[PDB]
């Protein structure tokens, strides 16, 4: 449709922060490879 | 024509040493190096 014109509008500031996030949660977690758990 | 030996507990206890040794040493091994990754 059109959307730009009166449909959605939604600010670029959150998305870059999900962008960032998402980023950074995808690499704190790509960089494990063994887990030790133990027991109480 | 001698030197006979008679025990053999601190052999085997050099032994167990030698090989707890070795294996903490290889489970240490991965986290070693610029491409190394993290433990959880």
């Amino acid at each position: 449709r059109d959307n730009k014109q009166a449909g959605v509008f939604e600010p670029t500031i959150v998305k870059v922060k999900s962008l960032k996030f998402a980023t950074e949660a995808a690499i704190t977690i790509l960089r494990i490879d063994d887990l030790i758990k133990l027991h109480p | 024509k001698g030197a006979y030996q008679d025990r053999d507990k601190p052999a085997q206890i050099r032994f167990s040493n030698i090989s707890a040794a070795k294996a903490v040493a290889d489970a240490i091994r991965t986290s070693l190096g610029p491409k190394g990754m993290d433990k959880m």
